[PDB]
């Protein structure tokens, strides 16, 4: 079967630089154009840009023209979109497609570009200049009663009673914030790895 | 210049 | 570049609704067309390829059509499970683009927010960062307003897995010094499926 | 499914056809079917014919050239048929079939054979449309290519070798490569390339389509065994003034001229490509392999 799988996605500071690296399967980067998209957070599509080895033809994305670049092993039958010069245009999630080159009835359709018929996995590639903070966590009672997790970083944050955990929104601050609330004692537990923090706080 | 259609 | 340009940006509708979305390119294509299908989060799928071709495994029921440049996507009987967001994609003229997606959301009775308030706890007072909320839980349709009588920022769950419905949190914050100067804080919000917007208000 | 079309200068022959590519099955040839749209009383030399040319461009020196009669009638096939439903009472079919020793659609990278179907009245009153004749590999893996050398007072004993012969366009062909240096001289580098000869049937030359010179030296009396990775394509060879590039239809970048097949007097070209290990000692030593390259059969 055919699979791509992308690695390389992890916070890098603004400016920073990342190799994401599309290890593909099932079919040579030469008979086969490889295709970087990226989807900003919780919005439409967008696709990077892509590349065949064979004809060495790149093409790329108004948005990663020279900042980006999509280059291919076809030793290790892999491409590699280095991206350089990140910014906060650059946060996404970052999925792999292909698009084959059979099906002519003889051999490479050089020309298609079409459907990306087989996609990734999703790696989220980040960019902040966030020290990895704990929240701080605020109560909020009367009827309806939360807790309100302030300037934290990055995701996520584990919010629980003992009732809809609200998405947690990037902060101006580089911190995010959420709240999560219950309508009806009450104690909210915060839970935040990147910093092994904890925290239990009541409102009444 | 060579045309297309449908059958 | 090729803008292909998609309505409605968000329809409603449930099952059995024969539902179609249009989708326009900016300049002349031929039959480079697809439908991708993003569901929250993962990765896009492929619906359809060459303006009208049924990519495999594809459900049937789904299917598109051309007229010149206004793609048409017909989905038959529309079932509870796809309801996502559906791209249109050009793949002639590079950098391919795609349009700005249109989420098909679940339908039901009209009902209005069940609107509760909060203000700055002591916690958050001693912090330093006062966060006045609102709370806007179980209020259909996600058409609505929120106003703000003395920066704020909305988290809005997503369709509500209990009944179709929307939550929405809006938090105005403040500092601690600048938040103690007024007295009397207010939201009211403006509802579809409310006779008149209701306003609920605290006094510091 | 799809059907091409094309209109003369004039506008009123339309020549019909299915596809643009006839796989020439080793043992026979995919004939060339169409159907020309005609108006009788545009028709003024009274008798309309379709050819077939096979024409070795450079120079042009055809090698199977045909006619059928188009009108006055002098069977039909199973797309002509619709072809003419669809047209109505105006249409008339051709058919073409390429006896075998023929050659292959092939060009060289700037030449060589191609195909093309003209329907004429017999300038303005004539109409072409180009085809391919070209060949899928072969559909069963042949012997694994091997090829051991010795050079002599002790031996150099080499040996290279592909894990198999049928590899289709941009993959990457193994080379195990296994010396015995047991003479004094050590070996200063490897050489592991790739060639592609392109006979014109005669005038042929050696394009090395893949290079992989390393400096995996091994010392006087001792062995080595490795394992390299070459990958043939057109990524690099774009400077390559002569290669032979497979059948076109346009101006499209087509790959590698697929190995000419044979069942040796064949006009044309005929192509091939051979692996080369090729050890320099500190007074070279060569062995070699041939492959075949070619394009997969879709299915």
């Amino acid at each position: 079967e055919v699979q791509l799988v992308e690695s390389g996605g992890g916070l890098v500071q603004p400016g920073g630089s990342l190799r994401l690296s599309c290890a593909a399967s099932g079919f040579n980067v030469s008979s086969s154009y490889i295709h970087w998209v990226r989807q900003a957070p919780g919005k439409g599509l967008e696709w990077v840009a892509s590349i065949s080895s064979y004809y060495g033809y790149t093409y790329y994305a108004d948005s990663v023209k020279g900042r980006f670049t999509i280059s291919a092993d076809t030793s290790k039958n892999t491409a590699y979109l280095q991206m350089n010069s990140l910014r906060a245009e650059d946060t996404a999630v970052y999925y792999c497609a292909r698009k084959s080159m059979y099906h002519r009835g003889w051999g490479w359709l050089s020309w298609v570009y079409g459907a990306m018929d087989y996609w990734g996995q999703g790696t989220l590639v980040t960019v902040s200049s966030a020290s990895t903070k704990g929240p701080s966590v605020f109560p909020l009672a009367p009827a309806a009663l939360g807790c309100l997790v302030k300037d934290y970083f990055p995701e996520p944050v584990t919010v629980s009673w003992n009732v809809h955990t609200f998405p947690a929104v990037l902060q101006s601050s580089g911190l995010y914030s959420l709240s999560s609330v219950v309508t009806v004692t009450y104690i909210c537990n915060v839970n935040h790895k990147p910093s092994n923090t904890k925290v239990d706080k009541k409102v009444e | 210049k060579t045309g297309l259609t449908k059958l | 570049d090729i803008q292909m340009t998609q309505s409605p940006s968000s329809l409603s509708a449930s099952v059995g609704d024969r539902v179609t979305i249009t989708c326009r390119a900016s300049q002349s294509v031929s039959s480079a067309v697809a439908w991708y299908q993003q569901k929250p989060g993962k990765a896009p799928k492929l619906l359809i390829y060459s303006a009208s071709s049924l990519y495999s495994g594809v459900p049937s029921r789904f299917s598109g059509s051309r007229s010149g440049t206004d793609f048409t996507l017909t989905i038959s009987s529309l079932q509870p499970e796809d309801f996502a967001t559906y791209y249109c994609q050009q793949s002639y003229y590079y950098p391919i683009t795609f349009g700005q997606g249109t989420k098909v959301e679940i339908k039901r009775t009209v009902a209005a927010p069940s609107v509760f308030i909060f203000p700055p706890s002591d916690s958050q007072l001693k912090s330093g960062t006062a966060s006045v909320v609102c709370l806007l839980n179980n209020f259909y349709p996600r058409e609505a307003k929120v106003q703000w009588k003395v920066n704020s920022q909305e988290s809005v769950t997503e369709q509500d897995s209990k009944d179709s419905t929307y939550s929405l949190s809006s938090t105005l914050t403040l500092s601690k010094a600048d938040y103690e100067k007024h007295k009397v804080y207010a939201c009211e919000v403006t509802h579809q499926g409310l006779s008149s917007p209701v306003t609920k208000s605290f006094n510091r | 499914t799809r059907v091409f079309k094309k209109a003369s200068p004039n506008g009123k022959l339309t020549v019909y056809l299915g596809k643009r590519d006839f796989v020439d099955h080793i043992d026979l040839v995919e004939p060339v079917d169409g159907v020309v749209l005609v108006d009788p009383e545009y028709l003024k030399e009274r008798r309309v014919y379709v050819t077939l040319t096979c024409a070795f461009r450079y120079f042009r020196k055809d090698l199977f050239v045909a006619n059928v009669q188009s009108f006055p009638p002098a069977p039909l096939t199973r797309l002509q048929e619709r072809l003419i439903k669809k047209l109505g009472e105006h249409a008339y079919p051709f058919t073409f079939e390429i006896p075998p020793n023929l050659p292959c659609s092939v060009t060289l990278q700037p030449c060589g054979v191609d195909y093309e179907v003209k329907a004429f009245c017999a300038k303005r009153n004539s109409v072409r449309l180009v085809i391919r004749k070209v060949q899928y590999a072969p559909e069963r893996p042949g012997p694994q290519p091997t090829a051991e050398t010795t050079r002599q007072d002790k031996p150099l004993h080499l040996e290279a070798s592909l894990d198999k012969e049928i590899y289709y366009h941009g993959e990457p062909i193994s080379v195990n490569v296994h010396v015995t240096n047991n003479t004094n001289k050590t070996v200063k580098k490897i050489k592991i390339s790739v060639r592609q000869y392109a006979d014109i049937c005669t005038a042929q030359y050696k394009c090395p389509v893949a290079m992989e010179e390393a400096d995996d030296t091994v010392a006087p009396s001792s062995t080595f065994c490795k394992v390299y990775t070459l990958t043939p394509f057109l990524a690099n060879n774009r400077e390559k003034r002569g290669l032979a590039l497979d059948g076109k239809l346009k101006h499209e970048d087509t790959n590698l001229a697929s190995s000419t097949l044979l069942r040796r007097e064949i006009l044309g070209i005929i192509v091939s490509y051979k692996v080369k290990v090729k050890l320099v000692v500190s007074s070279d030593v060569a062995v070699e392999l041939p492959f075949t390259l070619m394009h997969p059969k879709p299915k």
